């Protein structure tokens, strides 16, 4: 899963920005006070490509 | 003085204790957690520090009054019970004697809680050397005098507990909830004396030493003013362990006790203390807190010493008190009173 | 005669010293590890640092070993005695420093990667005593019989 | 004279340093046990490092015996007192280094069976100590045999 | 002479040994049994290992007596002395380590009654001890009987 | 001589032996007895286990007085006073150690009234000291007998 | 003979002095180092002033082991003795000074960086008594020795 | 020749004093520090009260050193050791009542700024106790090289 | 010799009887400053009790000096010792009680400074033990040289 | 000789003894004086009566040291010496008992300013040990003048 989230992340995140784009292999997931923030509730980083990963 | 011991024991307990200070709860945290009235954005800051973690373990879309408790609970098992696994020597025994001092209250309490038919899950956080899964709820549910006893004999090094509890038989600390606890209060002090004893030739305490003083006048202090405005006993010890009699007297202790707003006793005593007479209950609370939290943080960088470990264990149960109160205020979403001065102290 | 326990007393003394050193860093080190499975790299290199001190006592015991001997000179005795002390009670308190700030080390690197270094720092002027004893001790052995023990 | 007590003292210092250990490990493998019953094979391999050093012991000293005679010389005496401290310090030393990390070892175990390892990798650490002590024996009483002077 | 005290060391030392052993699994035992009343049979298992070590001890002693002679020679009396030291000190040795494992083995009994057969594995590597003071001991003794003669 | 030396090592020893294990079990035995009075009987058998070795004792200083005469050589001297310190430090030793066991198991009676034969299980495994020790001191007793030289 | 008790007494006390010094400063400064990431350079300072006494006592133990005679002279021998003893255990007492302060000192720093100058200076009060043991050795030991055969 | 171990005595002794002056002051003055920092320049003057004593400690020491010669007579030795002695331990002794008032008079600095100098003051009252002893010392040394008669 | 000892004794013990004394009074001393800042005249003559034990202390000494024998005998010096610790532990008795009743004087004069002159009156009755013994080391002295060499 | 060492053993060990009798009531007296004023004059006698025992003991010694010869024989010195011994420590043990009884007889005073002459009472039965004691050391003195009678 990691090395396929990671393969994308590099192929397609150019379109989302330039500096957006990080390598980032497994989810990344910050809460720490409102200087690190990861969820579609508040987010300060993200995915720069819009993407969604289900596990069953 | 200090140090001039060689222990492999030692080594490990000052290492961990060490390593829950550096995580724990700094000014700018305080800053910031007093601020908030999300609940949701009390968790995202929280987290950082080394009580922090718990939160993210489990988390909810609401906070409530029930999750702040199980928290700081589960910090306990890890701060307090895990390490004595991981210890033995004498050491371990130290772990083991001051969460026997607060033991002796805490069951008491528990004891009194099942005439009244409180639950067992229903006792809220406090340092044990055996969390609510084990020894707690065994003597929690037995009422009987006899059965108390032999919970303690399992446990090694044996709990101040049989003596407490074959007095309390033969009413030597009456039947009413608030003498018994006076006197346990006293018991408490006697014993942490004693534990001070044993321990002091190889390491020398000096922070500790002067905390374990001043601490004691403190609690005479916390259960005259108890007292104050309502009944007193005379012959009965409410007047508690003092260091000497010169310091402080039992006489001025029991009649600051009676009922007549006689502090002026307190205030000729206090010369350099920062309690003083006051009519002000709470403003007496911020000042005692205060004074208990100062000789805990000069040990905290002072190390290889049995001293350290003392005041830290103390000084985590400020901890937990002052991080509840905070959380709980934010939870139902008032801003903090007397909480705000103790926060920094 | 004073040759014989000038051997006996480097071989002791320096294990000692090491074993503490080793054993004291040990406890920390398996706390550390399941508390922090990342820095087991790190974690690990004040226990090997102990180790080394039982090396050069032992160097100066095997060089004693041959020069051993109540068929030759008082003067290889008192030699081989005063080579057997010198670095055998310097290894020893070296085992002491080491296992001391060893053990305390194991936080340093779990709560700062960074200055971990710094506790590498105070270990690495610890280890002079290993040296001290060991420079005296060498010197002693090529008096005793010339050119470091033929 | 003094070879005898070589002998003698090898089996003191050598058994003493393994009961430590294997005592020191025992109550805590025995304790985190009751946890995970998964644990055996991982438990047993603290013990067995220490079960090691007081055989390596038994080499030296039965050895000793067959070259202790009625009565013999003062030198061959001092040599084999010697041989025997040898064994005597490893035995205590490698001992009581090993019973310290075991007992530890068994809380890496318990919580991250997958760093097993690096547990391993400190008690293997120990080991070296054992075979210093055998090593230098073995080589002071080939030695040690060849009579006269006094 | 040194007879008389190659008796006193053999029969002290491993009596005090193998006396704490059983002292300290009885506690165990006797307290496991309120919780668990059918695992008896098991635990004694290891209690009676250490007892045999004495009568070993006591063995040695016996022929070392008989075997003391009043013309004195140092060198034969020392290996009398020497012999009984090993089967003492070893037996000592075991004495501590099964009490202590063992003692701490009960609760392993008791949540785990299946498995407890790992908590004997452990025990049992420290009875190696009295095995290698045995051996050592027979040997020394075998020279020792002469008649303390020069 | 060196035999009334022997003669005060059996008679003291095992007495001290004995003693212990009287005061011991009888602490906790008065303290069972006002919750349980039933089992008196049962209490009873561990401190009365104790006193068997006790008895063993007194039959070797009795012996011992007819067999020293008024006067003995050194030879003779050494082999009662070797002979003297067998039963009353074996003694010691497994008294000592059936108090412990003894104690802790009037708390397993308590409980469980029928396991009582298991703790007395226990108890008899320290006995064999006392026992073998007792043997091994008479047959040297009676060989030493003769006196100025035996 | 009494210059090998010396050349011992020198090198032995020096080193222990300044593992005490080592050791204790060495934990003060891990535990800052993680409750404050940036006085890296400061903390440092301190652990590293004591060990310098070593280099002094160097000197003076070469002096006597080239000097430890065949057989010694009473007169000259004592003198030879005393000198060792002055710079050792001067050592000792600078050490000691040097580790208490040591440790309390980086409390001084973790709280407020502006004392950091006054920690320092409270060493170097003690360090003059290493300097002090010397002088006085350095004058002793250059009558004493007279080279090899005293 | 026992003076020489005069020399010795008194310059270790006392250093040692002076070593305890400053280690339990030291420990007083880094807690003030943090309290209340302005206290620093009151702090340092009582530390530096505990490093006079060694310097008449030095003196004592050269003085005798050149009067010792290469060999000397009996009596002279005996007195010159006994002198050694009286500064020495006196000055041990100096130091600990030294250390002990400095810790507490710099806890009465941080609640109250006021009679800092009344604390200072009990500290030089030390001092005599070292000065007196010196006198009778310095007295006895110069007497005592006549070799025979002081 | 032994004379020479004599007052070494004499200035050692009086030093730590004063320096308990001063010690114990001072911390009582440092922590009265808090609880009232008008006391500092009251609370320091305490202290200067014990300070006139010690040039007591002296004058035996500087008497025993004068009073030294020729080459002395084994009686002579004893005589001359005997003088030293009559003085010597007669003030370490006094000191000691100076201390302990002036500490708890200083709570005397915080709550009452009225009723302190009461308090000096019990430190005054502690001087005359030190007295006793310093009269009867003169007579000692005065006897020593007397019967021309004893 | 050895009675110079009895007249220091009569002045030294009743002082001893009325110093810790003093510093304990000491305490009690200091207390409660500032607390009640006309309790001063009940205090006062504790305290004194403890002091009378060392004036006996100083009497005593005056005697032993003139009565000193020349060169006495080794069987004089012991019976001059026994006197001295007989009056210092039976001083020691009374200074014990008034001092026990004193500290808790201050807390009689403060209830009971009516059993004043109680308290005296149970203070009076120690000083019949002082009365034991003068009058045996008396007989001895004496008859201990003999000056020399092997």
């Amino acid at each position: 899963l990691s090395k396929c989230k990671s393969e994308l992340i590099d192929a397609f995140g150019f379109l989302g920005g330039n500096a957006f784009m990080k390598d980032k292999k497994g989810k990344i997931n910050k809460q720490d006070t409102s200087l690190h923030q990861y969820a579609s509730l508040v987010d300060t980083e993200y995915e720069p490509f819009v993407m969604y990963i289900i596990n069953l | 003085m200090e140090g001039v011991y060689f222990n492999i024991d030692n080594g490990f307990i000052e290492g961990v204790v060490r390593g829950y200070r550096n995580g724990l709860l700094s000014n700018n945290q305080y800053i910031n957690l007093t601020q908030c009235d999300t609940l949701e954005d009390l968790k995202l800051q929280l987290s950082s520090t080394d009580y922090g973690n718990f939160l993210s373990s489990v988390s909810s879309e609401s906070l409530t009054t029930s999750l702040i408790q199980e928290y700081a609970s589960s910090k306990l098992y890890h701060e307090f019970n895990y390490i004595r696994d991981q210890s033995s020597g004498s050491t371990r025994k130290f772990m083991d004697y001051i969460t026997y001092g607060y033991m002796i209250d805490n069951v008491a309490l528990m004891i009194t809680g099942t005439i009244h038919d409180r639950d067992k899950g229903e006792i809220l956080q406090r340092c044990h050397p055996l969390g609510w899964f084990d020894t707690l709820p065994t003597l929690s549910v037995a009422t009987d005098l006899e059965s108390l006893y032999e919970t303690v004999l399992v446990d090694t090094p044996l709990a101040p507990y049989f003596k407490n509890c074959f007095d309390t038989a033969e009413e030597l600390d009456d039947m009413n909830i608030e003498i018994i606890r006076n006197k346990l209060y006293k018991a408490y002090l006697e014993d942490f004396y004693n534990f001070v004893t044993e321990e002091i030739p190889e390491p020398a305490k000096e922070c500790m030493q002067t905390l374990l003083g001043f601490e004691a006048d403190r609690r005479s202090i916390n259960i005259a003013l108890n007292s104050l405005q309502s009944s007193d006993i005379d012959p009965d010890l409410k007047s508690d362990l003092l260091p000497n009699i010169g310091k402080l007297y039992p006489l001025a202790t029991f009649h600051l006790a009676q009922a007549q707003d006689f502090e002026g006793v307190r205030a000729a005593l206090a010369n350099v203390y920062e309690y003083r007479g006051f009519l002000e209950t709470g403003n007496l609370e911020d000042h005692f807190y205060q004074l208990e939290m100062e000789l805990c943080r000069d040990a905290f960088t002072q190390q290889f010493a049995i001293s350290t470990v003392w005041a830290w264990m103390k000084s985590k149960e400020q901890e937990v008190r002052n991080i509840t109160w905070i959380a709980e205020c934010i939870a139902q979403n008032q801003r903090e009173r007397i909480n705000n001065y103790i926060s920094v102290y | 005669f004073f040759g014989a326990i000038g051997c006996a007393s480097a071989i002791i003394f320096t294990s000692l010293g090491a074993a503490y050193g080793t054993a004291k860093s040990g406890v920390g080190i398996c706390a550390t590890c399941v508390l922090r499975p990342d820095l087991l790299f790190k974690n690990i290199v004040p226990v090997i640092m102990a180790g080394i001190i039982a090396i050069y006592g032992l160097v100066v015991s095997v060089l004693v070993c041959y020069s051993l001997g109540q068929k030759q000179a008082l003067y290889t005795g008192f030699i081989q005695l005063g080579a057997g002390l010198s670095v055998g009670l310097s290894g020893l308190a070296a085992g002491f420093a080491i296992g001391i700030v060893g053990d305390a080390g194991v936080r340093g690197s779990s709560q700062q990667p960074r200055l971990f270094v710094g506790m590498i720092l105070i270990l690495i002027f610890a280890e002079v005593l290993g040296l001290y004893g060991l420079i005296v001790a060498l010197l002693l052995n090529s008096r005793a019989t010339q050119d470091v023990v033929c």
